[PDB]
This record gives C-alpha cells, structure tokens and sequence, in this order.
C-alpha cells in the first residue's frame, strides 16, 4: 500500500511530524506492516522517540513489534532517545522493558552519551534501572570521566550517587579529578573529592591536578587540593615546581595558599632557577615579600637581576635580607658596576649602613677592571655622595 | 592459526601454548557432528542425551581455556607495569646522573617492550575472535544459541577482553620515548620503536652453546696443528696444488657458513625480520648458535682430513681417500634421510636447491633469489667440485667445460630474472638484473677466448684483450651501481641528514655503511679479475695463488651483502616478493578525536545519505 | 635484610630486586633525623617546612614500593596458577595415557612448584613485616602517628597482604601430590615436596658454558696430542720420573676441581642445601659451569706445559721451566691481588686456607672441616710440591721430612678435631675422629721404621712389619666404620625399608648408595697402601706406579664422600655447626581446627587463670 | 583510697557479674574511680557487655572511659557482645559509635562471630552500621561460608541482602554452596542458588555440590542444583559418576531425577562399572528399569551378575534389552552349572524363545566343561523334556 517515490521512506515517517489523530487511525485502519525497515535499517518507531507524540509511540508499542530494532550503526530506540535529550518516551521505553544494557557498535554505552550529552533526568532513569555504572568506552572511559568532562554537576552527582569508581582511568591517562580540574568546575572538583580520590595520579603530559589548577589560576580549585592532601612540589619534566608555576602565572593568592601549606622554597628548578628568582624577575612586590618572608637562601642568582630590574621596593626588601654584595654574575661582571653606572642616589644612603657595604667598590676586584680609572674619568666624583650621604 | 604475517615472527612458543586451541575445538565440533544418532534410526531421547554429553565437555573446555587466558593475560599485564616502572625508574636515574652506550641500549630496551605491549593486544584480539568465531560454529552446527548466551555471559565480562590497560601502555610508552629519549618528535620515536629487535625471549638451548665452544676450541687447536705441520713437515718433488684447491672449496664452504651466522645474529639483533622475508616456519627456526656449530662441526672434519692428507696415519689407506671420505660425509649430512641432526633445515635447503638449479620451472621466492646470489658468490666450490671429478677421474678443461661451470651460478639466476619478468611483467628490476648475469657470461667468454687465442699469436689477440678489457669494466661498474642501489637501496635521494644513505638505518652506526661500500667497490672489482684470471690460462704463477687470496674476500664481500639486502627487503622492499612494505611492528588505530566533536552537539548523520 | 637462613639461598636476585629498600628507608630516616634544624637556632616554621619535604618525599616512595610488590605478587600468583593448572593437566594426561622417569620428574616439577608458593609467602610475610617497622621506627623518630594511619589505609588492605590463594594453592598441592602422585599418605609426599632442587631458576650466563666448551675442546685435542707424542717420541737414556710426580700433582688439582664440579652440581640438583652449610654468601655463589671452566683452563695449561716438555719450542728456555712457569701461574692465579678472575671465590679461598692452616687458633667452621678432609685426601699434591722442591733445590727424604709432608694434612685436622672438643665439649665426636687422624700418624710412622730397619736387618723389622700390619688393618677398619657410620649416616637402625641404609634419601635411586659403599672399602684399603707404600722405599718397581694410579682413584672415592656427606649434614645434621637440624623447605603452621570447636558454644579462656 | 586484694581486682568487675541494682547504687554513692583497669587488660566495661544489665553499660558510658578498649586477647567489648548474643547492649554500643572493624588477634571480625554463632539480629545491626561485608578470616573465610556452615537461613539471607561475593573460596577450599550442600540445608542452597553461584566448584575432596548432594541422599538440593545448571558427569576421585553413586546409595529419587535431565549411562567407572552393573548387582527393580529404558549398553559382563543373582524380574528385564550369552566368567565358572542347579524351571520355557539360546550347550566349547555328567546324576533333567518334546 507504499508508493515508492525513490526515496525508500515509509508513509510513517513523513506523516509523524504532521500526526493527526484521525489521520492516523485512518491509516491503522489501512492495515499496513509497521515493523517494516528503511532503505538504511532505520524504522518509523526512531522517528516517533525522536519527536513523535505520546498518543502515536504508545500505539506503535501496542501489538507485536520489534522493539529492540538495530539501526545503520547499531544504536536501538533507547540510544537515539537518550542521546536526542527526552525524559518522556525515554521513560515510557524503560517502563515496557527496552533493554538499557544494550552496546554500541561504537562501543559506546547509552549511559555515556547521556552524561556527555548532559542530560541528568535521562542519567537518573538509566541508573534506576539497573544500567551498569562501571562501564567504560573503548578507551576505558568511565561514564564518570565523560560527565565531569564538561562540569555537569547534576550528572556526576547523580553517578556518584551509585558508587562510580573515581581512580579509574579514562582516554588519553585521565582521571575524573584531572578533567574536572582541567575545566575549572570548582563544585565538581568538590564532589568528585568527597569522595577520596588518588589525587597525585598524573595525566598524559604528567601534570597533576594542582599543577593545572595552578597554572589555570582557579584559587579555590588549589585550596581544595591543597585540604585534600596534595603533594604540593611534585616537579614537572620542565623542572618547574606548583609554586614555580603559581609566582610566574601572577596568582597572589595561590602562591599565599602554597606557602600556607608548608612547601619547600630553594627548589631548583630550570637553568639555576627558584621561586624567588621568578619573583624578583617578574618584580611583583607582593609575591617576593611572601616568598622573602618564608626565609629562602638568596644566593640560589636574584642579586644581579634585581640590580638590573634596579626597583628601589625590592632592592630594599632584598637588602633586609643580608645578602652580601660581592657575588658576581657567571660572566665575572661585578653587579656593582651595573649598580653604579645607573645612578641609583636613593640607594646611596641606604648602601652607608654595612662595613663590607659601606667599602663598597674598593673591596672587590675579579675581573681585573679598576673601577677607579673609570670614576676619575666621570667629571662628577662619586667620592661627594659617601661623603654627604652619612 | 594465522597470527599475524609480522608478529607470527616475534611469538615465542610458550606464547602459543597459552592461545585458545582452535583446532582442537574444530575437531571436537566435527566429531559430535560426525557421530550424531539420526531421528530416523534414533528416537529423540537419545539424540538430546548425545548432545548433552558433547556440551558439557564443550563448555567444560571452554571454561578451562577462558580461565587459561585470564591468567596468562593477568601475568602479562602485571610483568608489563614492573617492567615500565623499571624503564621509567632507569631513565630518571640516568637524567639525574646527567645533569648533576647505555642511551642507545635504552631505547633498545623501550623497543622490546613496545614489542610486548603489542604482542599482548595480538593476545586479547586473537583469543576473543576464536572464541567468537567457535561458538558461532557451535550454534551452526547444533542449532542451539547457548554459544551465544554463554559468550556474553563469561566471554564479553572476562578481564582479557575488557582490561584495556594495555593500550593505556602503549601510549605512555610512546609519549615517553618521544618526549625525554629523543627531542620533541614523535616520527622519530616511533620510527625507532617500529622496528623491535626479532630475537624473542628465549636463550641458546644452552647445549648448543657448549657444542659450539667445544667445536671452537677442537678448531682452534687443529688450525694451530696444521700451521705447525705445513710450516716443518713440508713435500718435497711433489705438486701439493691438487691438495689445495679441494681444501679451499671446503673452506669457503665452512667460511660461508660461520659468516652466514654472523649475519642472521645481525638480523635478528639489529630488527630485521629475515623470518618472514626468507618465508622459513615461525616455529622452531635457526639462531646463529646451530649455525656455528654446523660450520665449527664441517671445520673439524676439514682439519682432520688435512692433516691426514699432511701426516700418514693409515698405512694402506692411501693420501687421496681423505677428501673423498670427507665429501662422502659432508653430502651425505646433506641428504640424510633420517630425522637426525637438523632434519628440518637439511630438508629446507634440499627443497631449495632443488628450485635453485630447475630455475625456470619453480616460481621465484625470496630464497631462491638469495641462494642463487650465494652461489654466484660460491662459485669457486662448484670449480672445486669440477676440479676434484677431472683430477680423480682423469688420473690419480676438455672444451670450455670450466667457463660453463663458472657461467652456472649466473645462468641460474638470468633464468630466474627472466622468470619473474614473464611472471610479473615489469621490465625495470628483471631485464636489467638479466642483462648484469649475461654480462658476466660476456667476461668468461672473452677471458677464454683471449686464453686460447694467445697461443696462436694472431692479432686477434688484441682485439679479444680490448673485449675482456671493456668488458670487465663494464661488468664491474654496472654490478657495484647496481648493488650500490637496488640491492643495498644507498644513495637515495630522500635521506638529507645521512647522507649519501636512505631515509631509514636500522644498524645503529653509519660508519658500516661506508666501509661496506669502499669495501665492496674494491672486492666486485677483485671478484671480477679473480674470475678472468681464473677462467683464463694465462700464468700459473698468480694463478691458483689470485683465487685462493681473493675467494674469503669474495665470501666476505658477500655476507656484507646479505646484511644490507636483508635490510633493504626489511625497510624499502625492493623485490616484490611479498604484497606488504609495512612489517615494522605497529599496534592497531586509535581515533579518541572521534568522540570528540561527537557527545556535545547533534551528531546525527548514522543515515547513509 | 635477614630473609631467612634456608630460603635465602633459593632466591634469586631478580627476587631481591623486588623487596622493600628496608635499609634506603632506614638512611633517609637518618639522614632527615641528622639534618634536622633545631628549635633553639630556628622557629617553628623551618623546622616544619623540613619534616613536610621529608614526610612527601618519604610516601611517595613508600607508595611506589607498595604499588612495585603488589605489581609483582600479582605476576607471581597469575604464573602460580597457570603452572599448578598445566601440572594438573599433565598428571590427568599420564593417568589417562596408563589407565588406558616421567612421574619422578613430574614429582621433583610438584617440589619445585611448592617452592615457588613458599617464596611467594615469604614475599607477603616480610615485605609486610618491612613496611610495618619502617612505618613505626618514621612514627617514633618524627613523633607523628601518620606512619600508622598510612599503614591502616593502603598497606593493610593491598592486595598482596589480603590475597590469600597462596596458602590454598599449597594445600591444594599438598592434596594433589598426595593422592595422585603417590598412594594415601603425606608423611611421604611431604618428605619428598619438602626438599626442592636448590638450583634457583636461572641458566648459565649463556658465556660460561661457551668457555666450558672452548675449554673441553682444546684438553681434548691436547690430551689426544699427549697420547701421541708419548707413544712416538719417547726418551732415551734418561728418567722422566721427576717430570711424572711434579705432572701427577697437577692432574690430581685439575680432577679435583672437575670432581667437585660435578659434586657441585648433584647437590643442587638433589636438593642438598650446600650454600648454607658451607656457609657461602646466598647471593652471587658459584654452580657447576664455572667450576668447570676453571678446572679445563687449568688443564689447558697443564698440557700445554706437558707439551713443551716433550717437545723443543724454545731453545734457550730449557725444560724444567715450564713446571715452574704453571705453578707459578697457577700460584698467582690463586693469590692474585686484583678483582679479576673469579675475585670472590679466591679471596674466600684464600681466607679458609689460612684458617685451616692455622687451625687451632681459629673457630672450625664446616668449611675448615671439609677443605682439611679435602688436604687429608689430597696429600698428594702436597707431597710433590715437596718434591718438586727438592729436586730443583739440591740438584737439577733429608730425615724423615716426607712422613711429616704425609702427616701434615692428618694433623691440621686432629687438631681441629681437639678445638671442636674444647669448645663443644663433647667426646663422641671429636676425641674418635683425633684417634683416627692419629692412627694415620701411627701407619706413616713404622712404615718410615720399617723402611728404615730393612737396611738394617736387624730382628726388630719383622716386628716393625707386624706393627705396620696391625696398624694398617686398624686405621682402615677405623676410617671405613667411621665414614659409613658417622660421615655418610648410612647402616641407621631406623630405616626398614631402604634396607642398609636411613630413612631419609635425597638421591633418586639406591643402587648409587650400595655400589659407593663397595668403592668406599676398597678405596680406603687402596688409600691406606698408598700411603704406606709412598711413605717406604721398599721397592722403586712399584713405587711411583702404585701411587701414580691409585692417586686418582683416592679422589674419586673423596668426591663421592662430599655427595653423601653433604646429604648427611642436610638430611641429619651429624655436625654441630648450625643450631638448625631443619633447612627442608616447609611453609608456615595451619590450624583451621581451632577455628572449629570455637565459633559454636561458650569459648571463654580468654583470662589468664 | 587503695585496697589490695592480693588479686588486683577492683569490686566493680567482680560484682559485674552477680550485678544487682542495689551494690551499683552503692558503689555509685561511694565516689571511686571508674576509670581503673584491670590487671589481666579486662575493664568492667567487658563484663558490662558480656552479660550485664544495659543500666551499668549506660553508667559506665558516663565520664571518660576507654570504650574501644583491647582486652588479653585483643576482644573489644563489642567483640566480646556479638559473640555472646545479645542484641541490647550491642545496640547501645553500636548507637554511641563504637567501632564495628575492630579486628581481633586471631584475625577473626565481630560480624564472622555473629554469623557463625547465628545471632541473625546481631549480623543486622552490625551490617546496618557500616561494618565491612566482604571481610575475610585469615584463612580465606567469608562471613557467608561461616553462616552457611550450619545453615542459618536469616544469616545467609542478612548478609547476601548486601551482596557478599560466592564465589570467594573460604577455608579448606570450601564455598558457600558447598558448605550449605554438606549441612542438608536446602532453603539455604536455594537462597545461596537464587544469586547464581559457581555450581562447577570443587571441595577439598574434589567432590562437587552434585555429588556430595547425591551422596548423603538430599533429594531436593540434587533437584535444585540440577535446574541451576550443574554439570552431571563430573568423574569423582574414585572414577565413579554421580549417576552411580545415586543408583549405589539406594536413592530412587535422585536416580530418576539424575535421568530426566538428559545423563550419560554407558559412563565408565572403576574397573569396568556403570550404572547398571551397580543397580544389577543390587537389584533394585525400579532402578534397573529406570536405567534399562533409556538404552544402555548390556554388552559391557552383566550376564554373569544377572545369573548369580536369578531374580526373575532381574532376568525378565535384562533379556528384553538382548544381552548376548556368550560372554562367559573371567573366572571360568559357566553360569549354566548354577542355573541348572538352582532348580530354574520357571525360565527353562522361557529360555527357549530364540534360536542360539535354544541351542545352549552345542554351540560353545571353550574350557572343555561338559556340564552332562551333571546332567546325568540329576534324576529329573530340565532340558530332557525339551528334546522328548520335540
């Protein structure tokens, strides 16, 4: 009773959008096959859970049918309707006993596509009917990773409400904690760590959770970590360490919080590089008097970059310190030089306080340069400013 | 089972001891099949009971075999971790130590265990589609879907199958290597871990060894024998010639063979899978170890017969039954037709000389090209050979009879390029090789001509000299071209940073490459003019003194050879002997991008149009 | 690290390698405990920063060597069971096949796979123990409970303390080897699982047999040359009797050490726990390979000197240099100061050859015992070091210096014998064996008068003759009851059915064990004329003849007393060395039943009184 | 304040015992320290919870108290009350917080003592208050084993509400089913079965759930693991099959239950035994024709065991079936001496229904025996009237 117009669709299909109740008894009426197939495995029943009324899916599951049809690439009535979000139809399927246990050709489970999609209420249903919660994809992908990928509070939430395994790892060496870190869903980390993760799990670059937290800058994504137990100065193959990348970042409040929590300082890092190093090099005044504060080592070196940067804040704070003045660059250059030739006259008085400091220029000689040909050479002698300044 | 074409090579048998056992459970399936009571003989009871006692024993096994397979599979899983832990542990210690060759034997480690990684996911993929396809002949042949019910209810859940660790290994091993072993490159990397060494995980039968050094020592002592004995006991009147042109086919027969282990300990340590390019039988092949002790076995009987030949041991046994003893037991440990003493490679190389010398007749493999090669490299033996019939024959060169044995080698393998050429009918790789074999008939020919020639004294004797002349220069350069870059692959256009090399080295220096070339430049040109002046009666001074020096050179210009062709039939497969290039060890496809783009928006599109 | 003092010398180092680092974690607890900042010099914070650092870099470590033995216990009960189903399988194969020595090797595979399940138990029990006092002895050095709470989340629940299969797979095969293997009953199935081959599971180092080899061939083509050129080039108007004595020293040092090769080897194959009686380090010993090695390069110079002598290779060097060219190779291959060439077997040599030296002053180990027994039936070699001495000393018996060159290992061991006594205090063991070592010095001593008083001819030597027969009757009676009572245990009272033997036999069959006991009696009764007849200058027809054949026989006789001497320490400890008479490998105590009669009514008890 | 008593014993423990509200009342009213231990690591709070009233516990829960407490042999008072049933005392200890995963020295938890004893109650509320439920005893022993060891229905069905693993192995490689099978509990294997157990297992013995069941004769724990799907011609260690061990025990239950499941028959045995040889050799008539009619092989020789027997019934059924007569003994007995002798008149009509029986004698001469010299002393010879007949 089909008329063929090359297109292979059924009557069923095009009349569903436009379903009329008198219509469609009419055509019942007209007894006509309805588990009949389509020109690509599809049927009239995915087009009727894909936006069909309830009247319509309620008699198409009424007398014997196929229900658990598979489609073109194998995804039944079930996976098509969770996938395309719709509480109801989902529902009605579940209730007359549409198999939630089916797989994929894609080895991708129904309970995957729902938490990726994000559709909570569609999690909930699969879950109160008994679809499997550890599962995984076919990269062992839980259905847990997927939902925390993206932050979707309620979905995690809801497979958490099972008991879904967080130390399982996902695709690509992830776990649930790290990918919800990733995205920064401060709540989701929360949840996620509720329930007693292995937080020191690395991901695929080898970077931890409170490394990407820090990086990220997300403060309260750290803070949690850092309450949770996190192994604060687990070093990157960049040599790098958290608190490394937390003062270079410019995040004031995760280098406070890092420092909280008690982590090492004199770290070396990258090429003879420390937390303090990166501080006084970026100049931040907040960050070097933290790290300061914590008593580091100066010589592990920031005297020749600070003279450089010459900022009189932390050349002051630097000098509250006590670091002695005659340490030299690699290159033999003396910082005193490059001290001087700026002229610095606030430093001046400042540098009239130490015996090593108040000598000065007259104590060191490394590289075989008197300096003293070079001041006689100036017009101006240097010699009035030690003697006005005291 | 068909394995694999390239893992089948690196599969230890106790690898295969722990595989489902498909053929066992085909025939088990065939025998209930086979022994079925009728319904028209047999009442249905005794019909179900039948089927009843064939599928408990069915599932029985299959319990037993799933169970197998779970913890072979737990056990390798777990070595695999260790032995990650381990490599990571090494190359810290080693990063460490360096910034406050064992590199190269690192990478060589992360190569074997890439190879590990990969025959484990052979291990989960093959064993699940046995079973898979044993249970599908299960519910064919008695029409019951139990197979089916029972595969997804202990099949699909067991560990092997859903475990997917391993593919998580194979990843970190890769991100690993490229990321801390090299710089930042992932070709390279996985250029280097493409090509695992083939030696499997299983020492020298640890007799073998022993047999060796015994033979080693054995040969030893009698060299220094014979080295004493020639240098005081020394003839008198007396032409020790005929001596030594038997006891040089000999030696190089027993060179050949020690070099021919060398060579296949190079192959398989340095990653070429000769397995596969020779076609030999995965199971139970040949290390370098049974190869020398076959040559240290044929140099034993060698010194003996020598010094037989030097002292005089039997009175009434006369000097020349020696050789003739010696031969009769070396052909006769070449046609043994019992079961003993290397039954399996006795019978493979008889096979393959019987294709070798009917040559037009047999299709061409691999082996056959590369005995015939060897034998145009051997060469001298076969002259030995003739040399030994014509001497015992005549007493104690009728008409060119020593130009057509030289001419043997290079006959077989024209006929073989002239075989493939009406096999596969490309005019490139086939007539050009044909056309380098009549090349050399060319040289013996003139040679001879030009031998005979000069005792008659006309002046066609020059000309002939300029014909052997042009010719030899001819053969000689047109043989190192084509060696040089067919048969080695060097000098390609697409290596930048090697060199006057190709894009791909499995030998870890390079340095070999260009010693084997100035090597083997000097040695075609030195075999050359050692078959001239053999095949020639020019002057018995350099004479049986040119070819005696020169023929260990020849052979060891030849298994240099085998060393650079094998690699080249590894990498660039140059003769199309097989329908694959890819042999490199490499794991299956990973596409995780494709759920990506995918689970967020309306994916869609599952309709064919 | 203390693993034990029986299983320590079946693990293999790959075993060790496995282990908690108990004495890395010990040092960083030291060395944080050393470095620590004190509160008088700094505050609050720098010290607590210093325990955070310390504390992360200490659970991170023990975190990775938890996740290494779980890793690794996985491994080992996935390879148990496979091994314990292909057992089963083979045992249901060999029933069915007979239904319808294999069984003794398929029993010595149960004792080995019993093994196995001991040392994976050792693995659970000491490395928990390891963890459970590095974690108390971090809780008491940094006064922090998080040592214990640590210990409560991961160690206490990790899989390898939890899993308790191995405990039911060695029941299992206890029940298995029980009622298959052998009829009802599991005082001999335990007997014979409780004895495994000590020979760990590792071959030889793959070189050391190629070297045995190497070794074995060139003696054997030396020693063919010997016969050989003995056989033609004989001397003339000369005595080679000098030569014969220095080169007999030499061959008895050679056997011996060929000899205990093969002693070496049917203790470990046995199950004869050599290491600990001997007291070798369980960690790099020597097996039967290198023993091996060493006694063929001794060999090779030993016939290469023989050769030398016979032959003429250098003119200016004249012939009684080479026996002063080997022994002083021999002498510095023995005191050699560097670390090459077997440095660790040397230099233990070296130290137990000073203690029996000088034996008295110290404490008699087994070794002292052994290597002095080992000097009393070597005597030989010492006797014609002496003469080697004397004929290169006066030219090319001074008074009565070769009896004491005879008594001198017979003494070393009396006196040993009177040291064990005065610190044990015992005299059945001890004052017996002084009286035998003495009754040798009585033998040697009117052997000497005899010899002398024969020139004499007085009447008094035919009373010296009866005291040298009498006294020669006596001390071979004496030592022949003594070693086949005491030494090797055999003729026990308690053993019914091994007829003359004990009750507890390690070697596979019995024949061995009667057919020694006649070679023991007729050894000895040889050993005690030799040494009376080399002792005496009755006669130089005989003399150098009988000691010269007979030589070699006394240390075969020595070599099958180390067989059953060492089974006898093993099996029923007739020497007070160790506080242990139990080494047979046994797992833990099991007592399921008190479990039982508990759980059902009042138990109560739990008070004191 | 401090009286010694030669014993160490404060009053309080040793009136715990004979406790009465009186001497509390008095021992309150007198202010002494409660918190005194004992010499032997016992504590009042021990005696409370063996048996003492749930007032003294209720006091003694007042003012600071060791309340997880480790006494001699490391039993806490919540051990000591979960061993002893009592389900008070247990619940006060329970709802004030003491710890339900104390583990004992001898590795042994309160809720395997509870489940072994079979207080059901006490294996609830310790369950609903969190304690572990896959624990094992240091053999191997889950609490599921030591409840199914004597069958206690409300344990079994307590603790597998929560899911306790089967399949674990306990002591002595034992199951629960396995367990449960020995102790004839059948309610308890139908609720263990009810959880799809592993059937196939074997006990220390090897003998599987079938074969036990069918030894011991529990007909309705036979019929239950048959519908579970347990493998029937397991071999037992002796070689016998569980179908021979039925038929020799005697239970014509289990044997018919055994057959209608589709059993093997012709099965070998120990020294050529099957079914029918033991049921012949009995000669129990329901189990002959239950094993006869569903066509077994006579030929492997029953001939022999169906003579020395002479049952009629025997005989009639096995001669339908077509059993050939020419097997003769091993022995070298012929059984026509005895069935000559043993006055067989009643079959000698029968006997002469086909032709080679009918010929007897003249057919077969192997040992030489003529059994006519019997014949000829016998005054009245049966086979005399067959050759006067005809």
């Amino acid at each position: 009773v089909d008329e063929r117009n090359e297109c292979g669709q059924t009557p069923l299909m095009i009349a569903a959008e436009q379903g009329n109740l008198e219509i469609v008894k009419e055509l019942i009426k007209n007894g006509a096959n309805c588990n009949l197939e389509d020109l690509d495995n599809w049927t009239a029943l995915i087009s009727a859970s894909k936006e069909g009324h309830v009247h319509i899916v309620e008699e198409l599951l009424k007398c014997g049918v196929n229900l658990e049809h598979r489609d073109m690439g194998g995804w039944t009535a079930l996976m098509w309707a969770c996938y395309k979000g719709r509480t109801d139809v989902v529902e009605l399927l579940l209730s007359h006993g549409a198999n939630p246990s089916v797989t994929g050709l894609y080895s991708v489970y129904p309970i995957i596509w729902a938490a990726g999609r994000g559709h909570a209420d569609i999690v909930h249903l699969l879950l109160q009917n008994g679809a499997k919660v550890n599962c995984s994809d076919k990269y062992g992908t839980t259905p847990l990773v997927w939902a925390a990928r993206k932050g979707h509070l309620e979905c995690v939430k809801h497979l958490l409400a099972m008991g879904a395994d967080v130390d399982q790892e996902g695709a690509n060496s992830m776990t649930a904690l790290i990918v919800a870190v990733k995205g920064g869903y401060t709540q989701s980390v929360k949840e996620i760590l509720k329930r007693n993760p292995n937080v020191n799990l690395t991901d695929k670059d080898g970077n931890t959770a409170l490394m990407i937290a820090s990086k990220e800058g997300h403060t309260e994504i750290v803070q949690d970590l850092l309450d949770a137990g996190t192994y604060v100065n687990i070093p990157d193959r960049s040599g790098d360490t958290v608190l490394i990348g937390a003062v270079r970042g410019g995040h004031v409040e995760i280098v406070r919080a890092l420092l909280q929590k008690y982590a090492d300082i004199d770290i070396r890092g990258q090429d003879n590089k420390t937390a303090l190093y990166w501080a006084v090099e970026k100049g931040n005044a907040t960050m070097v008097r933290d790290i300061l504060q914590c008593n580091p080592d100066t010589e592990i070196t920031p005297l020749i970059k600070a003279t450089k940067m010459r900022n009189i804040e932390v050349v002051e704070l630097l000098l509250d310190k006590g670091a002695k003045v005659s340490a030299v660059d690699k290159k033999g250059d003396t910082p005193l030089h490059i001290a001087i030739r700026g002229r610095s006259r606030k430093l001046a008085e400042l540098l009239l306080r130490n015996p090593k400091d108040g000598r000065l220029l007259y104590r060191p000689n490394k590289a075989g340069e008197t300096p003293y040909n070079i001041d006689c050479s100036h017009q101006k002698s240097i010699l009035t400013q030690i003697f006005g300044a005291r | 089972m068909k394995f694999a074409e390239h893992l089948s090579a690196h599969i230890t048998p106790e690898w295969r001891k722990q595989y489902i056992q498909y053929e066992a459970f085909k025939d088990m399936l065939y025998s209930a099949q086979d022994q079925a009571p009728s319904v028209e003989v047999t009442d249905e009871d005794t019909v179900k009971r039948y089927f009843a006692k064939f599928e408990e024993k069915f599932f029985q096994t299959c319990e037993k075999e799933l169970a197998k397979i779970n913890t072979f599979y737990s056990e390798k899983l777990a070595e695999a971790q260790r032995r990650f832990a381990t490599l990571q542990n090494e190359l810290q210690s080693s990063l460490d130590a360096q910034k406050e060759r064992n590199i190269k034997d690192l990478k060589l480690a992360f190569s074997e265990f890439y190879l590990s990684l990969i025959l484990l996911q052979n291990y989960q993929n093959l064993n699940f589609t046995g079973f898979r396809k044993i249970l599908k002949k299960h519910d064919k042949i008695l029409e019951t879907s139990r197979g089916a019910d029972w595969r997804v209810a202990h099949v699909e859940v067991a560990p092997f199958y859903t475990c997917k660790k391993i593919n998580q290994l194979i990843s970190e091993t890769e991100a690993v290597v490229t990321n801390e072993l090299e710089d930042g490159d992932r070709q390279k990397a996985m250029k280097r871990l493409r090509v695992p060494p083939l030696g499997a995980a299983q020492p020298a039968p640890a007799w073998t060894t022993f047999r060796v050094g015994l033979f080693c020592g054995i040969f030893i002592v009698l060299n220094i024998t014979l080295v004493l004995a020639a240098v005081f006991k020394l003839e008198t009147d007396r032409s020790i010639w005929p001596l030594i042109r038997i006891y040089r086919g000999g030696f190089l027969l027993i060179e050949f063979l020690f070099l021919l282990g060398i060579n296949t300990y190079g192959w398989r340590q340095a990653g070429v899978n000769h397995v596969l390019i020779f076609e030999l039988n995965p199971r139970s092949n040949l290390s370098h170890q049974h190869l020398f002790e076959i040559a240290g076995f044929l140099g034993i009987l060698w010194c003996l017969s020598l010094l037989a030949c030097f002292f005089a041991p039997i009175s009434v046994i006369p000097t020349y039954v020696y050789p003739l003893a010696l031969y009769g037991f070396m052909v006769f440990f070449l046609i043994n037709p019992t079961k003993t003493f290397y039954y399996k490679s006795r019978f493979w190389l008889l096979k393959l000389l019987f294709r070798v010398f009917t040559a037009p007749f047999h299709k061409v493999g691999f082996a056959d090209f590369w005995l015939a090669d060897q034998l145009n490299s051997l060469s001298v033996i076969l002259m030995d050979l003739e040399y030994m019939i014509c001497f015992y024959s005549l007493e104690l060169y009728t008409y060119g009879v020593r130009a057509i044995v030289q001419c043997i080698p290079a006959w077989l393998r024209f006929i073989q390029c002239l075989r493939r050429y009406r096999d596969t009918k490309r005019a490139f790789p086939h007539l050009v090789n044909a056309g380098k074999y009549s090349t050399t008939f060319f040289m013996v020919t003139f040679a001879a001509l030009y031998s005979t020639h000069k005792e008659r004294g006309h002046s066609d004797t020059m000309v002939f000299f300029y014909l052997w002349i042009v010719f030899y220069i001819i053969s000689s350069c047109y043989t190192l071209i084509w060696d040089l870059k067919m048969d080695w692959g060097l000098f390609d256009k697409n290596a930048g940073e090697n060199t006057f090399l190709r894009e791909e080295i499995v030998y870890p220096q390079k340095a070999y490459y260009y010693c084997a070339i100035i090597e083997d430049v000097i040695l075609r040109f030195a075999w050359t003019i050692q078959i001239s002046i053999t095949s020639t009666t020019l002057l018995p001074h350099s004479g049986d003194i040119i070819a005696t020096v020169f023929a260990p050179l020849e052979v060891f210009r030849r298994f240099v050879w085998n060393f650079f062709r094998l690699e080249n039939e590894h990498l660039n497969n140059c003769g199309e002997f097989r329908a694959v290039r890819d042999i490199s060890v490499a794991p299956l496809n990973a596409d995780d991008q494709t759920l990506l783009e995918q689970m967020m928006d309306q994916d869609d599109g599952v309709r064919n149009r």
